[PDB]
């Protein structure tokens, strides 16, 4: 029924778009390593692993 | 491991398939009677 | 009423995570009772 | 019960096999998943039946669940 | 999907939904009317193979019973659609007006097959009468499919 085909084609298009969005950003991991780039991301990484270890209230007061 | 060339090909093919499918969707839309009643 | 009273206990004693851990439950029950009561009122109004 | 007299074991699913199974099972699970969601979004309070939804969802679960397993073994995150 | 967060119904959307359910039911019953005509045409082929009139007579009576039941259920559901004010009721009436002529053409086809097997109709005339009957049948079916799209 026409509604099924319209729904199918919407779902298929959007799931391909999602898979493409995720997959096109992997080039850097495939070429070298699953490691953090640039200078600024390292502060976000250190602070993130802090919050992941010490808990919110000790990160906020940190 | 998969190389960045095999990924580049895969992504090119996904892109082409996506845009061709959207250009099909516009036909499946305009042919609809209920969209224009 | 309990949902509005919880705000005094949060101001005096609780932290945020505890406050939300209570307010989730109390808002869920208040929402279910409000939806049922409002549907009844809507029928009575529209009758 | 001492070393040289005994036997040895390995997984009957051999090294070369996982790349096939993962693809097949995930393809099937994607089929039934698409069917499930198209059926759910199209059908309506008067037109749904529980037993069809349950069967489609159970089958899609079986196939997806084993496909992801063989996928993670293919990657080599051996459980 | 089973739960509903709703307060005020909109009976107009409920009518738009029940009408759609009933229209899918009617569409299925109509597809079974076409399938009963395919059963009957198969029964006519079996008749030509067998030259046994009882097969096709039982086919005719099973048609004029089950297709008649489908027509009655169609008209009762159409009475529901009429109560719902649906502009589709009178167009299911139009489809039944076309299908009554398709029915009389099927009866003519069965009569011409009975005459052919009885030798009352000659092959070179049977061929032309078949081509005309099935041609106007296919025309009526195309009209039917357009009116069903009009639902």
């Amino acid at each position: 029924s026409y509604e099924k085909q319209d729904t199918l084609l919407k779902l298929l298009i959007l799931s391909m778009a999602a898979v493409l969005s995720f997959s096109t950003r992997l080039f850097a991991v495939l070429r070298f390593e699953s490691v953090i780039h640039e200078f600024d991301p390292y502060f976000n990484y250190r602070t993130t692993r802090f919050l992941a270890e010490e808990g919110f209230y000790k990160f906020h007061n940190w | 491991m998969i190389t960045d060339v095999q990924l580049a090909i895969f992504a090119n093919m996904l892109g082409v398939s996506l845009f061709l499918l959207v250009v099909l969707y516009h036909y499946v839309a305009v042919n609809n009677p209920k969209k224009q009643e | 009423a309990a949902m509005l009273g919880l705000m005094y206990v949060y101001w005096t004693q609780l932290n945020m995570f505890q406050t939300l851990k209570y307010l989730a439950i109390l808002g869920s029950v208040t929402f279910l009772a409000g939806n049922r009561m409002l549907a009844q009122q809507a029928v009575k109004r529209t009758a | 019960m001492e070393l040289e007299a005994m036997s040895r074991y390995t997984s009957p699913v051999n090294p070369a096999v996982f790349p096939h199974l993962t693809v097949v099972l995930l393809a099937i699970g994607m089929f039934f998943t698409a069917w499930f969601f198209v059926y759910e979004v199209t059908s309506t309070k008067y037109t749904r039946d529980i037993y069809k939804e349950l069967l489609i969802s159970l089958v899609a679960s079986l196939f997806m669940g084993f496909g992801v397993l063989f996928l993670l073994l293919w990657v080599g995150i051996y459980v | 999907v089973r739960l509903d967060f709703s307060i005020t119904k909109d009976p107009a959307a409920e009518a738009r939904m029940k009408v759609a359910c009933i229209t899918e039911q009617v569409l299925t019953l109509v597809n079974k009317r076409i399938g009963l005509y395919r059963h009957f045409d198969e029964t006519v082929n079996r008749y030509k193979q067998s030259r046994d009139i009882s097969t096709l007579n039982s086919g005719k009576k099973s048609l004029e019973t089950e297709h008649k039941a489908l027509t009655s259920e169609i008209a009762l559901l159409q009475s529901r659609l009429k109560t719902e004010g649906s502009d589709l009721c009178d167009r299911v009436s139009e489809m039944q007006k076309l299908d009554a002529q398709v029915k009389e053409l099927v009866l003519k086809s069965a009569v011409e097959a009975e005459r052919l097997v009885a030798g009352k109709l000659k092959k070179d005339t049977y061929i032309e009468n078949e081509k005309l009957i099935s041609g106007k049948r296919q025309e009526l079916v195309t009209k039917i499919d357009h009116i069903l799209d009009a639902l």
